[PDB]
């Protein structure tokens, strides 16, 4: 019946999302050499 | 009653905090670094690697190591009672006995290390940071001195708890490995460079934008475990390093959260990278290079430069290096620049 | 090449020329 | 709240949350039956590594 | 307001959700198997047992399909090579399916669990809140993990209901799915005894279900409650890590080092085979024996079978890897089609020279003929080095005894450079470089990246078992709230 | 008369990139530096290095990727001559020649000297102490001893340092093969300050979030600490600065010094027993292990 | 007490190794 | 019988205190305040934490925080949690032997 | 030879079933 | 029977606990005199 | 050479990455 | 407490164990009972894979 | 306080272990001349694991 | 096709150092 209080939202704001897009992006570039080879 | 007189005398106030912690901590450490230092001044590696390295030989400091076992022990933990010294304290010292004996105190010592950050977080009661940083330099140890020569043919490639013996397995990864060429070194030069340039730069701008420069600075009252980290002004250095390098940090928490995680995150890194490289999944060859190198010869980068160097420290190295697999290696094998 | 010769030292002595009067002078306003 | 059939049936097991022992219990129980198995495991260890060479025991793949 | 890194912790304070993730983890693990059992079903060879087994065609998850006695498909191919077998139902496809229909059958159950989450078990009735019997679950669940280790000892491992496991030889030439009977004794401590498992598992499974009928019956001490935190469920998970990486630790030892549990024939041979030359005593001990019966050198060497000679090879053992190699063996230097035979090697005097094996630790060797004693008496020359013995001037020949050349000499010195060059991987073996575009470049085994995998995740479990140890324990200072203080405390002022 | 606007752009501390004087040099010697680099790294031709006609390929379209690509060094041919376009007689002969090299690394030396003005200039008109400079000045200096001392002791520009992944491990390489780097306690003082500022930071950063429990700003810099520490004056920031910037200044000019051939004291045990045996030390095996690369690199 | 036990763990073999170390500086 | 942040020393400066016992009759805390006391106003010696000495005996705590502005050090903010009833005891009894002799009200809320 | 298998498991059931009439 | 390496195991084992013991009776010595 | 190396590349990039934005714009409608 | 969410264990109330009901005693009896003969039948089952 | 009971024993004992030539039997460290024996010029390595114990005394009556 | 995917992932990289300088997140305002 109750709509589950358990459940709270969740952030991401725009500068963690800009050092996970560096994190991502660099361990790509890091990465492509060797996925290449 | 039993328990507790025990409890509150070792959780006493001293000269040193001895918790729980420090059965395990104090013996293991003493005897990791007496072994070490009884191995430096007394015991020769004559019969394991065919070396000498003590103070009572003729080293100095730079040059003593107390060296692995020989290839022929295998795995052995080479206890004194032991099948291998049979209770005999100079065969044990001789086969590299004291090496495992380092090893083990330095895993047991390291534990209890790491059990007395756990301790003395939970009487002051702080959020156990810096025991979740020190379990870094524990991966390390485990990758490099324990997962790595389990994974090889014996203790013998191990580092040899000394100076020129631990130059020797840089050089040694160098050569057989391409140690430098894995991503996961690289990410760990990233981690501990990036964390030397951050340790730089916090120091640097913390003594300079500070809040009582030198004119009126009355000295305020010092808080031991504040880490005098409430003397400079957050909004003066954010506006110093958005208008030099265009990004900072907004926050005197975030800014020590990334300094805790960047060198702790390469340290990791690195561990993985010898976790892999102890069964030699090494990060040796790109193929299409290879196949472009073997292709026509004239095609050279420096890659292909630097496999023909771990060529030179291979064949060079190996027979003195190695001395159980007796390589015979005439001078028209050896690799030369003009051959 | 000549052309390029003369482009480059006309462009670096106008920046050396700008940093050095905008140390030497123009220090008030 | 729901009141299930299944819910029912394994109410008894969880039904004592919180319910403790007095004091010690069966601590030093658990003590010798903890050093019984860090002897049993350093007795596996070092037959494997064979620093405990068994009568009849061949460590090796026949 | 949760960060990206804590968005399970909803599930913390409410049990029916947290059977809803775990049923839909469960999903995904039974599908990945089922999953991977039709991809390597898709893509793997069975006409050649002898020569290309499942350890060369970089099949994971089939070796333990095979272990514990799933031999043969319904296409009508067997593991061991029969090639018309009446498997049953449980074949690999059949298994195959069973994960995947279990697969979508834990999936809907996980969306009951995930819509139906109030119901009353997780509740109790005196305090509103939700709460769970933890000393009491463990004691159900140890005795279930106790009577089903019982039952996989007594009646799987035994044959009394059910095939046996794998056991080979101790050179892995021939190995099926045998019934093995438990071995009490000290031989039950041999991790190379295949009884020593099935003594094991009555054994852990009869001491388990004692274990869990004395949690059922005995509540635990108030010291090592508040000790140990009784109460959160994050001291379960804190010590569930613990034991997991201790049992990953040992499946990547057991994999690296060899046990019964992890026999060649599906796994491949170890790295310390090579590194004590395991297969060559034997081919010398079967030669020689051969030989003092009055037979000539080919009738020696050819009575040698060509999977005893493929053991003896080093793009077989594991040690010889790369980390961004991909792929099975196969595409590592080919796929193997005839043993070429056994190159002995002459020195124009008719003195036999001896080529020096490869390690497993170097990318490449140089090619060096020595004696029986010791002296070097030829080598092949870096590029251009003054040769003082090289080949032509000692004058090298290469003969081969057994095998597919079998009494071919070959006196043409590149030939013999090429053929020592590949004498110094071991055992000399013809190549299908086409049909996968193989390189020469070798890869690892499924043993090598099972112990890979599995050290490395242990490692990581290392620091997930820190990290929820110090959130534990350390949790009215994470959180501010203590765990014994009530979450409603009136204000009373001062 | 607009000239004052200009003026006071290039003084000005509220843009939101700060444009100093000595930035007028540094944006553009840094800009040329960095699309030359980007250029040069993609597409470039390749560079022969010795004498004789083997050139080294260091782009990435002619078969390389991340890791393996570099700008090459220039040539022997050339060593300590000036090198820009106008000096070459093709364009074609200037890329041969390895003329890149010399533009980038002459133009980011340039633009990191006056990025370290720029930080200088910014910390003068805040009005503050030099110590960001100071510090920044170990990565410059490490950066000068690589680049132009090492070349400028050893007589050409080939021997420096190339730009790119495995240019840096070969240039690594063969200073362990030429110097013996590792036991000369100059560059050992940098591993131990690279080494304790990476240690310091972990150390730092774990002991700071252990015991900072909530701030603000006003939109006043109020925190609120959790002290009291362990039982029985607070410059721990020049410490914590001081230790890896003075490590990487004596590693800096201990290369700077093993550019001129100037080897420190060599502890090499060379233990003869009276037979005429030899018994051999650790230092030994990495001897060997360095003849092992001389005679590779010829 | 708690002094003793530092200097009869640390005190003793120091002085120990370096009557052992001053006098290998006269061997060969 | 009286607070003090450093054995020996005796905090002149009393605080404001905020109970809140629990409905249940059991778990307690009491969230202290000292606006600029002492120990905060200069003496090197170190914190070891928060006691509370008597005649009974001493409670102990290690929740001790310190506020600080522009630098400067405020305010001090020591919370105590009781969660036992024999320790709630032990805490009011305190409370009424330290409110005896510096003055406080106890305005129950 | 003597069936105990067979006669152990009729034992073990219904012991097992007094396990979980105990719960 | 019992071979060399049982009898090193034993004696090992038995030195072992010999040494656990004697800290903890130590300490516990030390524990029960200093009672402030 | 690698074809699917590209693949596991655009992967490396393309499931981390819009599992970064999705989160974000989530979070602009909370806002 | 920065401007985020967390969450932690709901722990239930600790109290101790009285001495037993004889509901509770017969059920600890047939559960005593009932394993002593399973691990009896346990045994008898491995004497005869044996 | 004052604490001079035995420092130069210590020392003094310390330069009799290896004066008189102790450490070399204690540790098993070869002397300068026992390096290699009187006729060969191989190094006495440990070879097979379990014989190491009779190997380098195998070894020691070469001397 | 390698040389591209190297060149734009670092190109990425090159625009992201200019929506995290410029278009940076304005501080929480109380
Ligand atoms: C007669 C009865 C009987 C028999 C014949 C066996 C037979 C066996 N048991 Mg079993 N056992 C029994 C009863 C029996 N058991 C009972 C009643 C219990 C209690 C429930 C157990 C609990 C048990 C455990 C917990 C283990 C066995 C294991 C074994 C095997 C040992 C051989 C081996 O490969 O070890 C290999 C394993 C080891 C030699 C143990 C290594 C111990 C490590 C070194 C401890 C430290 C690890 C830590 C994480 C750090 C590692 C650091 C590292 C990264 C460097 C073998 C099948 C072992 C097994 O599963 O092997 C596959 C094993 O780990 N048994
Ligand atoms: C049984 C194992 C297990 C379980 C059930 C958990 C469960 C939990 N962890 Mg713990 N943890 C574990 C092991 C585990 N962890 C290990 C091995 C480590 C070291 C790697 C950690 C380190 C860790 C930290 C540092 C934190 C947690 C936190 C949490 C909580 C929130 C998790 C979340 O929302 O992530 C959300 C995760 C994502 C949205 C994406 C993660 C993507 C990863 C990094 C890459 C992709 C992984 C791939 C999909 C999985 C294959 C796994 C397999 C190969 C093992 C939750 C209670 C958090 C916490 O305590 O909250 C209060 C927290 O901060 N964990
Ligand atoms: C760096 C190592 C390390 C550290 C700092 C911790 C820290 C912690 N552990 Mg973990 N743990 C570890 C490794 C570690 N553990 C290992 C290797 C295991 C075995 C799998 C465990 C198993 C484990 C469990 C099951 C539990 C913990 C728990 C805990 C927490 C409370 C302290 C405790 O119980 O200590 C444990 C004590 C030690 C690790 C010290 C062990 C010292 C041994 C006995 C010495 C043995 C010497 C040996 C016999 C010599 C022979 C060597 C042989 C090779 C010849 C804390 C987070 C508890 C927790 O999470 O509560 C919430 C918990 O339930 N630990
Ligand atoms: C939805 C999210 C997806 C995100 C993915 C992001 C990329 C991450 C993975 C990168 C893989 C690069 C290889 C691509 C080429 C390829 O395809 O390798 C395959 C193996 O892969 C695999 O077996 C994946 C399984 C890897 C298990 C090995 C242990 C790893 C432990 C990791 C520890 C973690 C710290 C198979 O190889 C290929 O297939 C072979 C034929 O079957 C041929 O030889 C081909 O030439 C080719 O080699
Ligand atoms: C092994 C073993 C053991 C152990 C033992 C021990 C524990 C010992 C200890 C030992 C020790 C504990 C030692 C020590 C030593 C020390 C030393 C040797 C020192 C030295 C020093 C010096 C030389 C100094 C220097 C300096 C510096 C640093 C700088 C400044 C100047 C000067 C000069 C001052 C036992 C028998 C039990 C058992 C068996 C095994
Ligand atoms: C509904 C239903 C159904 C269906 C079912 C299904 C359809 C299933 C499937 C399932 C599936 C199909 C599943 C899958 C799974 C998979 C997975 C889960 C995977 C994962 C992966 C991972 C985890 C990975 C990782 C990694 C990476 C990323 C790469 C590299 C390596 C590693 C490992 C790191 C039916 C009708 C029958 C019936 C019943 C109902
Ligand atoms: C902020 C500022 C400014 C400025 C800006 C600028 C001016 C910028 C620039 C930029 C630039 C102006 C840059 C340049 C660059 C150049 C270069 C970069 C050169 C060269 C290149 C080359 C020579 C290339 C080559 C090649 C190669 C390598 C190979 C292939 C082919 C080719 C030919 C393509 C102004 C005035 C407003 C004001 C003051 C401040
Ligand atoms: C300041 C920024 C400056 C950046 C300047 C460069 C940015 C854009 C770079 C685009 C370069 C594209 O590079 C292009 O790649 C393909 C393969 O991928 C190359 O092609 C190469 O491989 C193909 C097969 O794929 C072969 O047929 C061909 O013989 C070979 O040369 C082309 O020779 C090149 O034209
Ligand atoms: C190891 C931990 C063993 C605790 S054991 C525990 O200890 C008490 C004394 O503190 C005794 O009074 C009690 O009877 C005993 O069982
Ligand atoms: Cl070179
Ligand atoms: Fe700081």
């Amino acid at each position: 019946m109750e709509p589950n209080p358990n459940r709270q939202p969740v952030e991401l704001n725009r500068t963690s999302l800009y050092l996970g897009l560096l994190l991502i992006l660099v361990l790509a570039l890091l990465f492509s050499s060797y996925f290449f080879n | 009653g039993w328990f507790d007189i025990l409890d509150d005398w070792l959780k006493r106030d001293r000269f040193v905090f001895v918790g729980w912690s420090g059965i395990l901590l104090f013996p293991c450490a003493y005897l990791a670094l007496g072994g070490w230092l009884t191995g430096t001044t007394f015991v020769t590696s004559w019969y394991t690697h065919g070396l000498a390295s003590s103070y009572l030989e003729g080293c100095n400091f730079l040059t003593v190591a107390v060296s692995t076992p020989a290839n022929s022990m295998g795995h052995s933990l080479l206890l004194l009672w032991g099948p291998e010294a049979q209770g005999d304290f100079t065969r044990w010292c001789q086969l590299g006995g004291l090496w495992t004996f380092i090893a083990l105190h330095g895993a047991f010592g390291l534990i209890g290390f790491m059990l007395r950050q756990f301790e003395i977080a939970r009487l002051v009661g702080v959020r156990p940071y810096n025991a979740i940083a020190f379990s870094a330099p524990i991966a390390v140890f485990v990758s490099v001195f324990l997962i790595y020569p389990l994974g090889q043919s014996s203790w013998f490639f191990a580092p040899s708890f000394g100076v020129a013996a631990i130059f020797r397995f840089l050089l040694f990864f160098q050569g057989f490995h391409n140690w430098t060429l894995n991503p996961f070194h690289m990410m760990g030069v990233a981690g501990v460079l990036g964390g030397a340039l951050l340790c730089a730069i916090h120091g640097a701008t913390v003594e300079n934008t500070l809040f009582q420069d030198g004119e009126g600075a009355s000295t305020f009252r010092a808080f031991n475990p504040t880490q005098a980290e409430e003397t400079y002004s957050m909004v003066t250095a954010n506006r110093f390093w958005s208008q030099i390098f265009g990004i900072a940090f907004s926050n005197k928490r975030w800014l020590h959260f990334f300094m805790l995680f960047v060198p702790v995150t390469g340290l990791w890194m690195s561990a993985i990278g010898v976790v892999g490289l102890a069964l030699n999944l090494r990060s040796y060859d790109f193929i299409s290079q290879e196949i472009r190198a073997a292709e026509d010869p004239e095609f050279e980068t420096f890659y292909t430069k630097n496999l023909l160097l771990n060529e030179g420290i291979r064949a060079w190295m190996a027979p003195q290096d190695q001395p159980h697999e007796n390589f015979v290696f005439p001078e028209e094998v050896l690799p030369r620049g003009n051959a | 090449m000549e052309t390029l010769k003369i482009t480059v030292y006309i462009v670096v002595t106008f920046f050396v020329l700008l940093f050095v009067f905008g140390f030497l002078s123009g220090d008030p306003a | 709240a729901r009141r299930t059939w299944l819910g029912d049936i394994l109410r008894p097991l969880n039904s004592e949350y919180g319910k403790v022992a007095p004091g010690w219990g069966t601590t030093p129980l658990m003590a010798v039956f903890m050093g019984l198995f860090l002897v049993f495991l350093l007795i596996i260890l070092e037959i494997y590594n064979s620093t405990l060479i068994l009568d009849g025991v061949n460590v090796s793949w026949k | 307001g949760l960060p990206w890194y804590r968005v399970h912790t909803v599930l913390i304070n409410d049990p029916g959700r947290l059977i809803a993730a775990h049923l839909m983890h469960t999903a995904l693990v039974a599908g990945w198997a089922g999953s991977m059992a039709l991809y390597e079903l898709a893509t793997f060879d069975p006409s050649d047992p002898v020569l290309n087994p499942m350890w060369r065609q970089g099949m994971f998850v089939l070796p333990f399909m095979a272990r514990l006695g799933v031999t043969g498909s319904w296409s009508g191919w067997s593991i061991t090579g029969e090639t018309g077998i009446d498997p049953g139902f449980w074949s690999f496809e059949g298994v195959a399916l069973a994960h995947i229909v279990l697969s979508g059958l834990l999936f809907l159950a996980a969306c009951w669990h995930w819509v139906y989450w109030d119901l009353e078990l997780f509740r109790d009735p005196r305090t509103g809140e939700p709460a769970l019997d933890l000393p009491k679950m463990f004691g159900i669940h140890l005795f279930l993990a106790g009577l089903l280790c019982f039952g996989f000892g007594a009646f799987h491992l035994t044959g009394l209901f059910g095939p046996g496991m794998w056991v080979s030889d101790p050179y892995g030439l021939t190995g099926s799915v045998q019934p093995v009977a438990p071995e009490w004794g000290p031989d039950g401590f041999n991790p190379y005894n295949p009884g020593g498992v099935v003594a094991h598992h009555i054994a852990a499974g009869i001491v388990g279900i004692i274990a869990g009928l004395f949690h059922i019956l005995v509540r635990p001490p108030q010291r090592l409650y508040k000790a140990l935190r009784m109460g959160n469920i994050e001291t379960v998970l804190s010590s569930s890590i613990a034991a997991v990486f201790f049992a990953a630790f040992v499946v990547a030892g057991t994999m690296w080092y060899g046990s019964a549990t992890t026999p060649i024939e599906l796994f491949g041979p170890t790295r310390y085979q090579w590194d004590s030359s395991y297969f060559q005593q034997e081919i010398n001990r079967r030669v020689q024996a051969s030989l003092a019966s009055g037979a000539t050198l080919e009738e020696a060497w050819s009575a040698i079978p060509e999977k005893l000679a493929f053991y003896d090879y080093i793009g077989n053992n594991p040690a010889k890897g790369g980390l961004f190699r991909t792929g099975p063996m196969n595409k590592g230097d080919g796929i193997a089609q005839a043993w070429k035979g056994h190159a002995v090697f002459r020195n124009k005097e008719g003195e036999e020279l001896f080529v020096r094996r490869m390690p497993a630790f170097f990318e490449s060797f140089p090619v060096i003929l020595t004696d029986k004693n010791g002296v070097v008496k030829a080598d092949i020359p870096f590029r251009r080095a003054e040769s003082k013995y090289s080949f032509e001037q000692q004058g090298v020949t290469v003969s081969f005894y057994g095998g597919e050349l079998n009494g071919q000499t070959f006196t043409d010195p590149p030939t013999v450079k090429s053929y020592a060059r590949k004498a110094i991987f071991g055992e000399i073996f013809e190549f299908d470089t086409e049909t996968l575009n193989s390189d020469g470049i070798f890869r690892t085994s499924p043993r090598g990246w099972f112990t890979f995998a599995h050290a490395v995740f242990a490692l990581l479990f290392f620091f997930g078992h820190i990290w929820h140890g110090a959130r534990t324990l350390f949790r009215d200072v994470f959180s501010g709230i203590d765990p014994e203080l009530s979450p409603e405390q009136v204000e009373w002022g001062f | 008369n607009l000239w004052e606007r200009f003026c006071n752009w290039v003084t000005s501390t509220d843009n939101r990139l700060y444009v100093g004087w000595f930035g007028v040099i540094m944006i553009p010697t840094l800009l040329a530096a960095t699309i030359c680099f980007v250029i040069a790294f993609i597409a470039a031709p390749p560079v022969d290095i010795d004498g004789i006609r083997e050139p080294v390929s260091g782009s990435l379209l002619y078969g390389n990727n991340i890791i393996t690509g570099a700008v090459v060094p220039s040539s022997n041919a050339i060593g300590l001559h000036f090198y820009p376009i106008w000096e070459a007689a093709s364009l074609d002969e200037w890329l041969y020649n390895g003329g890149p090299y010399q533009l980038i690394i002459f133009h980011f030396l340039l633009g990191a000297s006056c990025y370290m003005g720029r930080q200088w200039e910014l910390s003068y008109r805040l009005g503050m102490r030099p110590w960001i400079c100071v510090a920044y000045s170990a990565p410059l200096a490490s950066a000068f001893a690589v680049f132009l001392i090492y070349p400028i002791g050893q007589g050409s520009f080939s021997d420096g340092m190339p730009l790119g992944i495995s240019g840096t491990f070969n240039f690594m390489i063969v200073f362990q093969a030429e110097h013996n780097i590792l036991m000369h306690p100059f560059h050992q003082l940098g591993v131990a300050g690279v080494f304790g500022g990476a240690l310091f930071c972990a150390m730092h950063g774990s002991l700071v979030t252990s015991s900072l429990i909530r701030e603000t700003t006003e939109t006043n810099i109020v925190a609120a600490h959790g002290y009291f520490g362990r039982l029985i004056s607070r410059s721990l920031h020049f410490f914590l600065a001081a230790w890896r910037v003075v490590g990487v200044w004596f590693a800096a000019l201990g290369i700077s010094t093993m550019a001129f051939n100037l080897n420190g004291f060599n502890f090499n045990h060379s233990v003869i027993d009276a037979k005429g045996n030899v018994i051999n030390t650790w230092a030994d095996i990495i001897n060997r292990a360095n003849l092992g690369m001389e005679v590779m690199h010829e | 007490t708690v002094r003793w036990v530092a200097v009869h763990t640390l005190a003793v073999p120091t002085i120990f190794f370096l009557g052992a170390i001053a006098a290998m500086q006269f061997i060969q | 019988a009286e607070i003090q942040f450093i054995r020996g020393i005796n905090e002149e400066v009393v605080p404001d205190v905020r109970l809140t016992r629990a409905r249940d009759g059991s778990s307690g805390q009491a969230m202290f305040y000292f606006d600029n006391p002492k120990i905060v106003q200069e003496g090197n010696l170190e914190v070891t934490g928060m006691y509370m000495v008597d005649e009974e005996g001493e409670i102990v705590t290690r929740d001790v925080n310190a506020k600080f502005i522009n630098g400067q050090p405020v305010a001090i903010e020591a919370t105590y949690t009781m969660r036992s009833p024999q320790e709630w005891d032990r805490f009011i009894r305190f409370m009424d032997r330290y409110a005896a002799s510096h003055g406080l009200g106890f305005q129950k809320s | 030879a003597a069936a105990a298998a067979a006669a152990a498991a009729a034992a073990a059931a219904a012991a097992a079933a007094a396990a979980a009439a105990a719960a | 029977t019992i071979t060399p390496s049982l009898k090193g195991f034993f004696i090992g084992l038995l030195s072992g606990a010999v040494v656990l013991g004697l800290t903890f009776a130590v300490l516990i010595a030390i524990s029960q005199i200093d009672k402030v | 050479v690698n074809q699917l190396g590209f693949i596991a590349t655009a992967l490396f990039v393309l499931v981390p990455s819009v599992f970064l934005i999705i989160l974000y714009v989530q979070t602009e409608s909370q806002q | 407490e920065g401007g985020r969410l967390n969450n932690f264990a709901i722990e239930p109330k600790v109290y101790q164990a009285q001495p037993w009901t004889p509901q509770q005693k017969v059920r600890a009896a047939l559960l005593v009972g009932g394993g002593l003969l399973l691990v009896a039948g346990l045994v008898a089952i491995a004497v005869g894979v044996s | 306080v004052i604490h001079s009971i035995t420092i130069p024993a210590l020392f003094i004992a310390g330069w009799l272990f290896v004066s008189t030539g102790l450490a070399y039997d204690v540790f098993g460290t070869p002397r300068p001349d026992s390096y290699y024996a009187q006729e060969q010029r191989s190094i006495p390595l440990v070879t097979d694991r379990f014989e190491a114990k009779q190997q380098v005394e195998t070894f020691l009556e070469q001397l | 096709m390698e040389t591209i995917t190297y060149v734009f992932i670092f190109a990425c990289i090159i625009a992201l150092f200019f929506f995290a300088i410029f278009f940076r997140e304005p501080p929480r305002i109380t």
